[PDB]
């Protein structure tokens, strides 16, 4: 990969306007919980995915993040104060802060459909101005940002406003949890990353992260989005070589829309580079339940790799997030390490198909019933003793090189019989 | 590499690009250069990797430089080696004896890292069966040593490699042992890392579980059943390995095979040897196609 | 004008044509025996027989294609400018046959097809490999109609296999060839599809890159796709009744639509069914003796829901295609499992690479006759 | 074939390229030499046929086929024989 040597003496450095803190003294499922701060620095304070770290366990510690964003949903942050009913009692400042934007929306919603009604391309941006100004003085007004980057968006500050608004918009949306007018900075969002900048990494790579967080809560259609978070960039899956690759659990989707959303054929280019090589062996040095997922099929194990995918399956459920890609990838890995056995094998005790897998022996046997129609497994199924019998090893490989070497020779030796 | 874990050297020579710069910016660091890439396929031989012991030693070893790659190359060496006086440039300058390395090792690195890789490989190729000779590799650095009817017991640095080598070829992994192990302490070249057991037990199961493979490989006709249980108690070898042996002896090398691993049995049936000189004659006759094609390729 | 006057030349010099060669083919070896003798290329008289009538073969149905109902032209070929050709004396040479091919062109144009018993009865002139190809594909598509498919897939992969040894060396086909061999290819991907698994028989005229596109159609219009018989349909619905080409196609004209429709609605009512045929047959016949239990197996997968399970399952077993039992004391459905042999394909090409060899070894020589 | 490679890495693949450097340079001047012109085309190593290896390569080649010719009907004289004699 070619911009590791921007990161080969910055290593990691990222530039984030909300910064740190991710929920103090945990109790369960730790392996999220840096992977959720890693992301936390550069997705701006979710808004839900703060209390996303609360879902599997109550915490005291969510308070402290969100209260000093007070841009953001001005009064659901003064309930969370007293949610805990922390005498905090500065929360005089966020109706100082919404009262200079009042006078600066309402003082050019004037202007807003001046803006519109003339459209005249100084007062428009003459109202594109103050809303330059105001949509970075709060963005949330994401709906003052939907109608103002809807029109001729660009605004008098192009590069850094315009990107920091409208992934502050791709931010505010999703704070207001909408994803339409997410669609709308999904593509404001994966155009400015295109475009780009002076693309220092400190700016790319978290530009590259920024694509990783709308795509990581699957809403709409990330199963085609998962091919726009791999194969974008010179394909690395973490985006970040950058020892700490930190964009982590991106193969679980990828792997999901492989095995669900398409075939598998097409999961040797996932095992081979996306699995393997430096980044995503980060990861498998991450989360365990990414690993057994990987290193007990990467050992092509039977049995060890069926149940170790099966008891992370029951962690892969634990991922909290808005995931809409979840036991797609749990019930389509059971279907694949069963592709992965009955790929070169001679035969199954259904019983111990059905012992291995957890399942009944119909279940058990109506299954390959189901792989013969698919034509997955192409074998033959023993009706009375249940044990499919799978015997694909061929005899006499000759004539295909026989075939190749006669409609050729033979006829284009035919070509030179004209002159 | 060394003072560190050898997955960030990997990185770090993909990191920052140093197949540019070191031309530009005074070639004794490209000296450096190439000492930093044996030092890499040192820990690659650290971490025991073969492949990056043969690819780190890919900038060297395809190269007779690595003498004056420490700056002690001979003038009559070659008919290339002029002069003394630049000579005397380079050997005022290069190197102190400290910076001076072990090349046996080296070779003992390069030789045994793609002994263990290529005589299964070729096992493959010498089971009438081959496509992918490749020319120029450690099968013409084992030419060297190859033809050599009068070699007795092994004492050089290649003769243990060589010898090792048929002990590679007859499919037993102990033998491999009393060629290399023993060799390179007599040698004191085992006798250079502290993490040398390691990397003798990392190349004890690359003994173990490739001469497996010849085992297999070799005796490949009349194999047509093939135990589990006999072959984790032959090798010396557990079935987790041996699952990811004989999978990948079932799927990577392509082989005809049944496999009930409840059952722990490969049934193979491979069929036929006088048929391979049918695949000896399509080894030959698809040649007869291409450089006839070839013939109007060039032509037109 | 450009193409209806030079229709009517074509025609009237192909019904002339017809004339010359409906007189002096009957009584005299006359002007035959003038045109064995002073006439050293047999080719161009043969040629007449094939070109003239091929491209009658296309401006009759172009007028036809205007002149939809109550239309002269086909009535103008077949009657007059064909069955003249037909019902003579044999010019004993590669004429006689070719009017019979002139005819049966039109009597595949014509869906008309019983007298296919007929055709090859007085057709016992030498069947040289110049018309050997034509029979086969003219004959083939009778059985093609004859719904019995087993013996169609054979015929049509003589014709598409091109190793049936043709040469000639005085453009006589004429001016239209891939056509035979895409038509060929779209006729035998109809075969291909309706018998699966049974052939097996695709392996020969149809290669390897085919084998795997319209094998991959063939599963998936047997795993349930339309979308493949819409391609075997549509790319195969002129390949039934083309002239061998319309007139020009417009938008004011109501014509050309109508024998249009006429050759759409007649060879989708019989295909489609066989669409529904290659569904029931899909299913591999895993294991020849079911019980109750995997009858309801087979009875899911035959139709379920619910209702009439076991009398759809009875439909779908009378298909020519599923001889079957119940064992009404045991509780036994006793069926089949027919299966095929691959490897016997060596002993045909055993001679055609003896001829590989004496075929390299012929025109060289030829060559060295050149230059000896 | 590798001499009908090399040939043909002579008679074309060099001619592909040796016209490609003639025509390149207008093929001459005209109040001077030519001077390239006269340089360019010079002859490969094989430039024709190279039909004294492929004379008796045509021989031995032929010859092989009848050592198939004989490992044909060897071949067949016992699987006759032995499918005959073993069957009563």
């Amino acid at each position: 990969y070619d911009l590791t040597t921007r990161i080969a003496h910055f290593l990691d450095r990222h530039l984030v306007f909300p910064l740190l803190e991710f929920l103090s003294v945990k109790e369960i499922y730790n392996e999220k919980e840096l992977l959720q701060g890693k992301l936390d620095l550069l997705s701006d304070t979710n808004m839900v995915d703060f209390a996303m770290d609360v879902y599997k366990n109550l915490y005291s510690d969510d308070i402290p993040h969100a209260l000093r964003e007070k841009r953001t949903t001005v009064v659901a942050q003064l309930k969370q104060l007293q949610a805990e009913t922390e005498p905090i009692v500065k929360m005089f400042e966020d109706p100082e802060t919404t009262r200079q934007m009042q006078s600066t929306r309402d003082g050019r919603m004037l202007f807003d459909y001046l803006a519109d009604k003339h459209g005249f391309r100084q007062e428009y941006l003459d109202t594109l101005y103050r809303y330059a100004k105001f949509q970075y003085e709060c963005g949330n007004y994401s709906g003052a940002a939907e109608y103002l980057y809807f029109f001729r968006v660009l605004v008098p500050a192009t590069d850094r406003n315009a990107l920091s608004s409208l992934w502050g918009k791709l931010a505010s949306e999703i704070l207001m949890q909408n994803w339409d007018a997410a669609m709308e900075d999904l593509t404001r969002l994966k155009e400015t990353i295109d475009n780009n900048s002076v693309s220092s990494p400190l700016q790319s790579l978290q530009q590259r992260t920024w694509l990783i967080h709308w795509s990581l809560f699957v809403f709409f259609n990330h199963p085609k989005g998962r091919d726009n978070i791999i194969d974008l960039f010179l394909y690395q899956p973490q985006y970040l070589n950058a020892i700490q690759t930190m964009c982590p659990h991106i193969l679980r989707y990828l792997t999901t829309a492989v095995i669900t959303n398409k075939d598998v054929r097409k999961r040797r280019q996932v095992l081979k580079d996306l699995v393997k090589v430096i980044q995503q062996e980060s990861y498998t040095y991450k989360d365990p339940i990414t690993e057994f997922v990987e290193c007990l099929y990467v050992n092509f194990d039977f049995d060890g790799a069926q149940k170790k995918l099966r008891e992370c399956e029951s962690v892969l459920v634990n991922d909290f997030f808005l995931v809409a890609c979840l036991e797609d990838f749990i019930e389509n890995a059971r279907l694949f390490i069963f592709e992965t056995f009955c790929r070169i094998h001679q035969c199954i005790s259904i019983n111990m198909l059905a012992d291995k897998l957890n399942m009944t022996p119909e279940e058990a046997e109506r299954w390959i019933v189901n792989l013969i129609r698919n034509a997955r497994l192409d074998a033959k199924i023993d009706s009375k003793l249940g044990h499919v019998v799978m015997g694909n090893n061929a005899v006499s490989p000759y004539q295909q090189v026989i075939e190749k070497t006669k409609s050729l020779s033979f006829r284009s030796q035919m070509l030179a019989m004209n002159i | 590499y060394l003072h560190s874990r050898w997955y960030q050297a990997r990185d770090l020579m993909l990191m920052s690009h140093l197949q540019d710069n070191i031309q530009h910016a005074d070639p004794p660091v490209q000296i450096l250069y190439n000492r930093t890439m044996v030092q890499l396929g040192i820990c690659a031989f650290r971490q025991g990797l073969t492949k990056d012991a043969h690819n780190a030693l890919l900038d060297i070893q395809s190269s007779g430089r690595a003498k004056e790659l420490l700056g002690q190359g001979l003038l009559l060496r070659s008919l290339q080696e002029r002069n003394q006086e630049q000579e005397k440039v380079e050997r005022r300058r290069q190197v102190p004896f400290h910076l001076h390395i072990n090349l046996e090792l080296l070779e003992c690195v390069y030789l045994v890292s793609a002994m263990l890789l290529e005589i299964p490989y070729m096992a493959a190729h010498e089971s009438d069966a081959r496509r992918r000779m490749i020319s120029k590799q450690f099968h013409h650095q084992l030419r060297v040593g190859e033809r050599q009817p009068l070699l007795g017991p092994p004492e050089s640095m290649r003769e243990h490699v060589v010898a090792a080598s048929k002990a590679m070829k007859m499919g037993d992994w102990k033998t491999c042992h009393s060629f290399i192990i023993n060799e390179k302490m007599n040698g004191k070249v085992w006798d250079l890392f502290p993490e040398a057991d390691k990397v003798r037990t990392m190349l004890v199961r690359k003994i173990q579980e490739e001469s497996l493979r010849t085992y297999l490989f070799t005796y490949s006709s009349v194999y047509d059943s093939i135990s589990m249980e006999t072959l984790s108690d032959m090798f010396e070898l557990d079935l987790p390995t041996v699952h990811s042996i004989i999978s990948k002896m079932i799927i990577n090398e392509e082989l005809m095979a049944s496999l009930d691993q409840p059952t722990q049995t490969v049934v193979m049936h491979r069929t036929e040897p006088t048929a391979q000189q049918n695949l000896a004659l399509q080894l030959a006759e698809k040649l007869g196609s291409l450089v006839e094609n070839n013939e109007r390729v060039f032509d037109h | 004008q450009w193409l209806w006057d030079i229709i009517d030349e074509f025609i009237y010099q192909f019904q002339s044509f017809s004339q010359y060669r409906c007189k002096t083919a009957k009584k005299s070896e006359e002007e035959i025996d003038f045109l064995r003798s002073n006439p050293k290329i047999w080719n161009v008289h043969s040629v007449l027989n094939v070109l003239h009538s091929l491209v009658d073969k296309s401006n009759i149905n172009r007028q036809l294609e205007v002149y939809t109902s109550g239309g002269d032209p086909e009535s103008v070929a077949g009657e007059y400018g064909r069955h003249s050709l037909y019902k003579m004396l044999g010019y004993f040479s590669l004429v006689g046959l070719l009017r019979l091919h002139s005819l049966l062109g039109d009597y595949y144009q014509a869906i008309k097809v019983l007298e296919n018993i007929e055709l090859n009865k007085k057709s016992m002139y030498s069947r040289v490999p110049e018309c050997q190809v034509t029979t086969y594909y003219y004959v083939g598509f009778a059985y093609l109609m004859m719904r019995r498919y087993q013996d169609a897939i054979r015929v049509f992969a003589n014709i598409l296999l091109y190793i049936q040894r043709t040469k000639s060396m005085f453009q006589r086909t004429t001016y239209k060839y891939e056509m035979i061999n895409k038509q060929n290819e779209q006729m035998h991907a109809l075969l291909a599809i309706a018998l699966t698994m049974y052939p097996m028989r695709i392996d020969e005229s149809i290669h390897l890159q085919l084998r795997e596109k319209y094998g991959d159609k063939m599963l998936r219009m047997q795993k349930g796709d339309p979308q493949v018989y819409e391609e075997l349909f549509s790319y195969s619905c002129p390949k039934f009744l083309s002239p061998v080409v319309p007139n020009y196609d417009s938008v004011h004209p109501n014509y050309h639509k109508e024998p249009f429709l006429q050759q759409l609605k007649v060879f989708s009512d019989e295909v489609q069914q066989q669409a529904q045929l290659s569904t029931i047959r899909s299913f591999l016949k895993l294991y020849t003796t079911m019980p109750v239990a995997k009858l309801a197996g087979f009875l899911d997968l035959t139709e379920q829901e619910f209702r009439i399970q076991l009398l759809v399952f009875k439909h779908k077993m009378k298909n020519l295609v599923w001889t079957s039992g119940i064992s009404a004391l045991d509780g036994e459905f006793q069926s089949a499992s027919e299966v095929d042999f691959y490897i016997d394909k060596d002993m045909i090409h055993i001679a055609d690479t003896k001829v590989a060899r004496r075929y390299g070894d012929f025109f060289i020589r030829q060559i060295h006759k050149f230059e000896e | 074939r590798n001499t009908s490679k090399q040939q043909q890495q002579k008679h074309q693949y060099q001619q592909r390229r040796q016209q490609e450097n003639m025509q390149r340079q207008s093929r001459g001047e005209p109040p001077l030499p030519e001077e390239d012109l006269s340089k360019l085309f010079k002859p490969p190593q094989p430039p024709a046929r190279m039909d004294s290896l492929l004379i008796a390569g045509q021989i031995n080649t032929y010859c092989q086929n009848i050592k198939e010719f004989t490992a044909q009907n060897l071949g067949k004289l016992f699987m006759a024989q032995a499918l005959q004699e073993y069957n009563n």
